């Protein structure tokens, strides 16, 4: 069930994780093996799957045009590179002790259960107003004072990559 | 309902395979040129239902490997400018089938699943979505002059909305295929005639 | 030869300015016949 | 209903999932000596389910401004550590007895006792004002609560020295919303 | 069967590699000792043996007579 979950977290539904197009990543009845106590903490850990699909779904689409769309969506991907990566150590940590609980695996998340959020209304903002153009520099630039030291710390990096667009036009024009 | 209850490395394999553009596997039965999942896979976990989810995102890239090499077939069994693309495509794919070979060995002399080879081949799976684009305007087309025009000019537009790893590829991609032209270019200046073949240069004489 | 001093070309602004040092190649060949 | 019920349930109300169900956790058979070390037990959780309600509910809305949120994201921090603790015991489960839990969560009942109780002292602080309601829970002398509470009081009076570095070598003072205490006027 | 591969390589086929003259080298039958879906990729390497012999059989017998058709011959062994 472990390995069954970190595929679940990865972009990938199956039987005991249903996928509904409205509301999200979410288990799908009360199971015998596993406890009925469990069947919150899931529904809290699927909270963050949900993220990550309609990350990776809206990233492959691309939607709206412009190269600072394109930029936005390339850089997207820098700042969700320690979630994968630190999705593919917990089963390593699973491989060695088999003793480990969902508990641990809900505990490893931790930071990625915090960022998140605070990262999915900067793409709704997008989709929901049609911003297009440069204006991107902006409406990500007045979500990066943010007081949540780890967003300050991760819209810098999409706002330092976004600008290298704007400085190969400018150089290109100057 | 039966199953066949295969093991986990034993997918990893069959996958490479897939990779490798070879056809007639256990897993992955193309039916009309449409790589398809098989219906009684099963691992000891992953509820019968996941295998089928990811295994079927895979298969979407065995789709944009298995046409490639149905198209460098048909080339091989004086266009002289298809003739010179698939050396360009073709010459990507030995690279590419090198570090899916590499992956092999591996497996059979550390551990090793589905998710880690996945990611590994993060950067592959990427410049391999382009092809499926740059290549669909390349196939869906009947005079030899237009068909090797429009092919051409496909590239140096797809260039400059890229405008780093995929742009060298596209550019490596873009030398191999404007060789014909350059030569009979330079062929028409030097040895002062126009030296053709089915009329491929767009000066129709 | 002329393919054979494109690809020279690039050992010493892609391809819009970096393809405006081909015709250089081609542009002067010209001249010379012309003239 | 054994001893080993309890314990199971136990170790989910520690977080706010519900034989204990939900201001006290009345539970709801077994003898006396139970009910009680139960009851004692459980209101760790009722301290647990406030402190997360308030981050929750303010990580919603963005009025409550850059001072606000760095107090805020400092309440997660202190909280994955009562994350990991809960895995270590879980493990356990397969042996502990409540006596044994009592020598186990006595300090964490005091730290979430702090938590739950300097989010209701500073509710309506938005901006600096909040940073100055959080260094008024410094002066306890208890050496173990003036050692946190001077911690989180690091992190929140982050930004404040933020504008004021700002405001000091440039003069170039930008908050959308008030919070620093020099108001300029268009 | 991989020394028994090289060798079917180089002109000398055998019971697992069987040869026609008018096909060419292919695999014979299934083999418990080999991967269900792996005879592809053996039938695709001996397309490039049976073009191998075809080329011996037809420079040894040297088969139209000429100098510049024998000597085209033994520039086919350079290559």
């Amino acid at each position: 069930m472990i390995h069954e979950l970190l595929l679940a977290l990865s972009g990938y539904p199956g039987s005991i994780f249903t996928w509904n197009k409205r509301s999200g990543l979410q288990v799908s009845q009360d199971f015998p093996f596993l406890h009925p106590s469990e069947t919150s903490v899931l529904n809290r850990l699927c909270r963050l799957g949900t993220d990550y699909i309609r990350f990776t779904e809206f990233i492959e689409q691309y939607t709206l045009h412009g190269i600072y769309l394109r930029a936005f969506c390339t850089g997207l991907d820098s700042v969700l590179q320690p979630y994968r990566q630190a999705l593919l150590d917990l089963e390593q940590e699973f491989l060695g002790d088999p003793h480990l609980s969902i508990s641990h695996v809900n505990y490893f998340l931790d930071q990625f259960q915090l960022l998140f959020p605070s990262v999915m209304v900067v793409v709704e903002q997008i989709k929901s107003q049609k911003i297009h153009g440069c204006q991107i520099l902006e409406t990500v630039y007045k979500h990066s004072c943010g007081g949540l030291p780890p967003v300050r710390s991760a819209l810098e990096k999409i706002l330092a990559v976004c600008h290298g667009v704007m400085y190969k036009q400018l150089s290109a024009w100057m | 309902d039966d199953r066949v209850l295969v093991t986990e490395t034993q997918v990893i394999r069959e996958t490479l395979w897939l990779l490798s553009g070879v056809k007639k596997l256990f897993i992955f039965q193309l039916i009309d040129g449409k790589v398809t999942v098989r219906n009684n896979i099963i691992v000891t976990h992953l509820t019968h239902s996941c295998l089928r989810s990811v295994l079927e995102q895979i298969a979407a890239y065995g789709q944009v490997v298995f046409r490639l090499q149905e198209f460098i077939d048909e080339v091989m069994g004086p266009f002289r400018t298809y003739q010179a693309f698939m050396w360009a495509l073709y010459k990507y794919f030995i690279s590419f089938k090198e570090e899916l070979a590499e992956i092999e060995k591996c497996i059979i002399n550390t551990t090793i699943t589905l998710a880690i080879v996945v990611d590994k081949l993060a950067p592959r799976l990427s410049q391999l979505k382009v092809l499926h684009k740059v290549f669909s305007t390349g196939v869906a087309e009947t005079r030899n002059v237009v068909r090797a025009s429009h092919l051409l000019n496909t590239l140096y537009k797809a260039i400059l909305e890229y405008d780093e790893q995929t742009v060298s590829l596209l550019f490596s991609l873009w030398v191999e295929t404007v060789r014909p032209y350059l030569q009979t270019v330079d062929e028409w200046i030097v040895h002062g005639h126009l030296w053709d073949g089915a009329r491929e240069f767009i000066i129709q004489r | 030869e002329l393919d054979d001093v494109h690809d020279p070309l690039l050992a010493i602004t892609f391809e819009l300015t970096l393809r405006s040092c081909l015709y250089p190649h081609i542009d002067k060949q010209y001249l010379d016949c012309c003239g | 209903i054994t001893e080993a019920a309890l314990v199971r349930d136990i170790l989910y109300v520690f977080q706010g999932i519900d034989n204990i169900k939900m201001n006290c956790y009345k539970v709801e058979n077994l003898s006396r000596s139970l009910r009680d070390t139960a009851v004692r037990l459980s209101e760790l959780g009722w301290l647990h389910n406030k402190i997360r309600r308030y981050t929750d509910q303010r990580s919603l809305d963005r009025s409550f401004g850059l001072v606000g949120q760095s107090f805020c994201a400092a309440l997660h921090q202190e909280l994955r550590e009562y994350y990991r603790l809960l895995s270590v015991l879980h493990s356990q489960l397969q042996s502990l007895t409540l006596r044994r839990l009592l020598v186990w969560t006595y300090d964490p009942k005091i730290r979430l006792k702090t938590l739950a109780a300097l989010v209701d002292h500073c509710q309506g602080r938005k901006g600096g004002e909040l940073a100055s309601a959080v260094h008024a829970y410094t002066k306890t002398g208890d050496p173990y609560m003036r050692s946190l509470v001077q911690h989180i009081l690091s992190l929140v009076s982050h930004p404040v020295l933020s504008f004021l570095y700002r405001w000091i070598y440039d003069g170039e003072l930008e908050d959308t919303y008030h919070e620093f205490f020099v108001a300029s006027d268009p």
